[PDB]
RNA sequence: UCUCUUACUUUUAACCAGUGAAAUUGACCUGCCCGUGAAGAGGCGGGCAUAACACAGCAAGACGAGAAGACCCUAUGGAGCU
RNA sequence: ACCUCGAUGUUGGAUCAGGACAUCCCGAUGGUGCAGCCGCUAUUAAAGGUUCGUUUGUUCAACGAUUAAAGUCCUACGUGAUCUGAGUUCAGACCGGAGUAAUCCAGGUCGGUUUCUAUCUACUUUCAAAUUCCUCCCUGUACGAAAGGACAAGAGAAAUAAGGCCUACUUCACAAAGCGCCUUCCCCCGUAAAUGAUAUCAUCUCAACUUAGUAUUAUACCCACACCCACCCAAGAACAGGGUU
């Protein structure tokens, strides 16, 4: 799975709450990045209730418990095609002759 | 004299068909800046200018604010797919009933066929249901709708309800414009 | 880039209270010309209409914290005036104006707008609508000359912004009870403070920092006195912030021998102001404990108010941790639902 | 390229996309200086009688060499915020979306292949 | 600066110059003040 | 059709050879800018420029060429219709 | 007003623009009832830029989505021997109305012929010395009660404009092209300061003078000249140009 090493899901009590650890991560980041290692941005600053940092090799989400309730980020990357969600939809086929009825 | 020059297609759909009697109740919705509320109320006699005539009544319903008129009263803002403002329209309205429908209400146009299409047929749908408690039996229904696919829906419904749909294109009406009026009398149901 | 040190009497920039007559643009138009042409030379009626007049709103900003930038008068940009060709007037455009978050609207007796929020908007006055041209009323009967009128000017309307605070707690005290003394204690917001009387004219705002990431917002008002509903010291007209704190902070004094009778006079010009402001929860607050005579009082303070009143220290910041407490528990008391 | 008045395909679980209707969804605006939208662009669409916000995920129009050309034009439905209305992401989208400037990453959380 | 085609005092501190060909109206006081001539 | 145009073929084209028109034309050794002419200058005034001579393109100017004149007025001019 | 324009009418639109600044955006300043962020007003600046749809013949306007902004004009309301003919215009017809009638109408509606082989003037590779948006760093800092939220310095991505090119992709195929790739470099003339007289203080100076301020220039490209058999050519209408060991 080629998008990173860890993921992170971490949630917060509310939306300022979420601003607070997310620029507190990322500025204590900086104190102790390499010279060469690359510089990062906060994501969905703009956005209530979701919030997202990416890192190198690290990859977190800031979430209210709402969110989390919906999204089940853990369920997609634990496992991968065999999650409930992916279930319930199922893929659409043209019929054979390609003619409709009704 | 005329806020807008619609009131003159109202003019020309009036003539053929009668549509506005002296002493019959109406309804418009989308009445600002209230053109079509000017041309009704002189053939309803709802200013009860003519003393032999009888007097009607007329409201106007619309988002944009509009101007007081001669025996017209109006509830602004309000939107008719907002089910509350229909409670607002009913108490109004002497003998719980309007016996006339006029709604040449639009959504203002995005400059796409299809978009603006849906959104002023779905707008029907919404008077279409709420039509048993406003609508009079016996009464008159018109509405202002843009051709595409599904007019050809909407016209369905309306025949169930109604006993005529008379689909009326204007002089009045640009003939390079799209805009059609469906006329339905004889309301049943 | 620093801001400048401000004198005692900022009362002069801040302005809580306006009367303001909003006009909306005026109609205009006005086309009554007629069109030539080379080969008909007689062309026809040839009247544009004019563009619809702006409509004035009291947009809502976080960033201008006073009632001084509106102006007594406000006029709508008027509609262009209708030219030849058949050419049509521009509407114009909409005219804002700026107001605090605490701000209220008032017409005519009855309040019409509480614009207490972020974003939200309250139409002032609206646009009068754009004249006729001579190609309107050009029919198979005319073919006449009538440019109808300028038609429909702006709405007039008079009404009072009225800027009320808005704060999770307020003050109340005497004057020379420490209020400003106390809020330098517990915010990080710097109020004038001086040993002569009446001073912080302004309402002055602090807010007050925890643990669960939550603001509770403390207002400092001038002094008030016995009476104030003569007009006597500096009034109550600072007392309508008060209307939009949730609870009362009643700074009392132990310099002055019966303080006791302080909180009987607090409530009295309340009353006198609004009277639910009487009913309304809230916790007493004792300064200046530092000084021995205070400690001799207490006692009979103790008599007399109780237990139940927190004792305090502004300038040692004697027992400052308590009056936190208090303010978060009446907090989530009566604050919350 | 996607520009005004191309069909798209909206390839999320979201009701809203995957809802029956006698429309294609239509890109009515392309937010670029120049009208042609390549992927991880954003794009505005009538569907089913309303404005939404898209990113364009894949597109038939060859690109640069070793990125994946899809068969179909394939967006994702998104708020104004960033937030993805739809929840999953059954069709693959292309890892380039990653590095790429702005707001990709919650829409890289939701999909399950990389191509 | 402000410009005017006659040029007033506004203050004491207030002082004219002629500079750069025209007159202009100098104050430490109030920097308002300021005019140049036109 | 367009975003937004591209490539090739044929016709034309351009060159060599043969045949050989038409409208048009006061005379011309026939420039640019500013002013004048109220508007309107290649040709008048003040400046500036400037060896001579073909061929290929273009259409800003020559109030460009061609017509049974579009409109308004006049004639003690006609004609059709009522 | 006028013996000045127009017998292939005029409005719009297409194409291509030239110019003015009374500057819409980007640049430089002064003041502010300029905390910071947006704002309000004035000076200076025309090098560059100034969107796409729907309705209507639209010029306008309204509506929708954008943008950094979607400027105000002039040019025979620029330009029709470069192009359309949608509206309004000739012969046909209808509705409504006037008129005894023939016929008419500043109304509404349908249809309706756009010629030219360029003689002269003018012109046909002068230089790009490139503009802007966004994101990140600073920094989430200064500032600020909080909410909010900078400037210089720097980094990366794009978009267009100009000038090229074909290794890939693409239309294609000894090649030509874009949908693809490469390159793109100076500052502003308004004010801010000293020292110092008339007027022994002071004062930025249409005083002598001293710094922001160079208060004017680049650098770059081209640059030899047989036969003018014939052939070839990434050169080309012809002519000329390059190669022919
Ligand atoms: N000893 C002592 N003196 C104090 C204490 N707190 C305040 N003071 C004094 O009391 C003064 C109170 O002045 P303010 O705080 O301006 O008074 P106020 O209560 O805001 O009332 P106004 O004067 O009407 O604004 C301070 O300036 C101090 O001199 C305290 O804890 N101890
Ligand atoms: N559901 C609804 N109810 C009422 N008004 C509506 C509406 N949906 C849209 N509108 C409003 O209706 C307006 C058009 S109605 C105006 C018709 C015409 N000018 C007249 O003479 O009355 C739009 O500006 C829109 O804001
Ligand atoms: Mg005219
Ligand atoms: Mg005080
Ligand atoms: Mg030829
Ligand atoms: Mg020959
Ligand atoms: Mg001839
Ligand atoms: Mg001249
Ligand atoms: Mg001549
Ligand atoms: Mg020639
Ligand atoms: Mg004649
Ligand atoms: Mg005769
Ligand atoms: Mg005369
Ligand atoms: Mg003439
Ligand atoms: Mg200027
Ligand atoms: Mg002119
Ligand atoms: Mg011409
Ligand atoms: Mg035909
Ligand atoms: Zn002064």
């Amino acid at each position: 799975m080629r998008y990173t090493d860890y993921f992170v899901i971490v949630s917060g009590t509310s939306t300022r709450h979420l601003h607070a650890m997310a620029f507190y991560v990322v500025k204590m980041y900086k104190h102790l990045k390499c010279k060469r290692d690359p510089h990062v941005k906060i994501e969905g600053k703009d956005t209530d209730d979701w919030l997202c940092v990416d890192f190198g090799s690290m990859v977190i989400h800031l979430m209210l418990p709402e969110t989390r309730e919906i999204y089940e980020l853990e369920k997609l990357w634990t496992l991968r095609s065999y999650d409930d969600q992916l279930a319930q939809i199922a893929p659409e086929t043209v019929p054979e002759d390609f003619i409709l009825g009704i | 004299s005329y806020r807008c020059r619609s009131a003159f297609k109202l003019l020309e759909v009036n003539e053929r068909h009668q549509i506005l009697r002296p002493g019959l109740r109406v309804l418009d919705c989308g009445a600002a800046p209230g053109a079509w509320s000017q041309v009704a109320v002189q053939k309803v006699n709802a200013a009860g200018t003519d003393p032999s005539s009888p007097v009607g009544f007329v409201l106007g319903v619309d988002l944009l604010h509009i101007f007081p008129l001669e025996g017209a009263t109006f509830l602004c803002p309000a939107d008719v797919t907002d089910p509350r403002t229909s409670q607002r329209i009913l108490e109004v309205l002497p003998g719980r009933r309007a016996d006339v429908i006029l709604s040449d209400m639009a959504p203002n146009a995005t400059g796409f066929r299809d978009l603006d299409h849906d959104r002023l047929i779905s707008l029907c749908l919404t008077l279409l249901s709420v039509t048993p408690d406003i609508l009079q039996p016996g009464g008159t229904f018109l509405c202002k709708t843009w051709a595409g696919s599904q007019s050809r829906r909407l016209q369905r419904r309306l025949t169930e309800e109604f006993q005529n749909v008379r689909i009326i294109k204007p002089e009045a009406s640009r003939k390079e414009s799209s805009e059609v009026y469906f006329l339905a009398t004889q309301y049943h149901g | 880039g620093k801001k400048l040190l401000s004198e005692k009497k900022l009362k002069r920039y801040f302005v809580d209270y306006r009367r303001v007559l909003v006009c909306g643009g005026n109609g205009g138009a006005g086309a009554s010309c007629f069109h030539s042409e080379p080969r008909k030379e007689f062309g026809g009626p040839d009247g544009g209409d004019g563009g619809n007049g702006g409509h004035v709103i009291l947009r809502v900003d976080q960033q201008v914290k006073s009632l001084s930038s509106v102006l007594s008068r406000y006029q709508g940009f008027s509609g262009e005036d209708g030219g030849s060709k058949n050419c049509f007037g521009r509407s114009g455009a909409v005219l804002y104006i700026r107001v605090p978050v605490g701000t209220l609207v008032k017409e005519g007796g009855r309040v019409v707008a509480d614009l207490s929020c972020v974003g939200d908007e309250y139409i002032a006055a609206l646009g009068g609508a754009g004249g006729k041209g001579n190609r309107f009323f050009l029919a198979n009967n005319n073919r006449a000359p009538v440019t109808c009128t300028p038609g429909q000017p702006g709405q007039q309307r008079v009404l009072h912004l009225e800027l009320k605070t808005v704060a999770h707690a307020g003050m109340v005290g005497f004057p020379n009870a420490g209020k400003s003394s106390l809020l330098r204690a517990i915010s990080n917001a710097r109020p004038a403070v001086a040993s002569y009387p009446f001073t912080t004219l302004k309402p002055h705002v602090g807010i007050v920092h925890y643990e669960g990431h939550l603001q509770i917002a403390v207002a400092d008002i001038p002094g008030i006195i016995r009476g104030a509903h003569q007009n006597r010291g500096l009034g109550s007209a600072f007392l309508r912030h008060i209307e939009r704190c949730r609870f009362l902070l009643f700074v009392v004094d132990l310099s002055q021998p019966e303080p006791w009778t302080q909180v009987d006079d607090l409530k009295y010009e309340l009353e006198m102001y609004e009277k639910g402001l009487s009913a309304r929860p809230h916790a007493i607050v004792a300064n200046k404990i530092d000084l021995p005579e205070a400690q001799a009082n207490l006692s009979q303070l103790r008599d007399h108010l109780g237990q139940e009143v927190i004792v305090l220290s502004a300038l040692t910041g004697e027992n400052l941790e308590q009056l936190l407490l208090h303010l978060k528990v009446l907090y989530d008391a009566y604050a919350e639902a | 390229a996607i520009q005004k008045m191309t069909r798209v395909r909206v390839v999320d679980n979201s009701a809203l996309g995957n809802s029956p209707y006698h429309r294609a969804p239509r890109c009515i605006h392309v937010y670029k200086k120049n009208g042609v939208g390549k992927v991880g662009d954003q794009i505005l669409l009538a569907i089913k009688g309303q404005k939404k916000k898209a990113l364009i995920v894949g597109h038939c129009m060859p690109g640069p060499r070793m990125t994946p050309r899809f068969d179909s034009n394939n967006v994702v439905l998104i708020e104004d915020n960033g937030n993805p209305v739809g929840t999953r992401i059954k069709t693959p989208i292309p890892t380039s979306l990653r590095k790429r400037e702005g707001e990709y990453s919650k829409v890289l959380a939701i999909a399950q292949n990389f191509v | 600066f402000k410009n005017k085609t006659v040029l007033k005092k506004r203050c004491k501190d207030c002082y004219l110059v002629k500079r750069r060909g025209r007159w202009y109206v100098y104050c430490k006081t109030h920097p308002r003040h300021k005019q140049r001539q036109m």
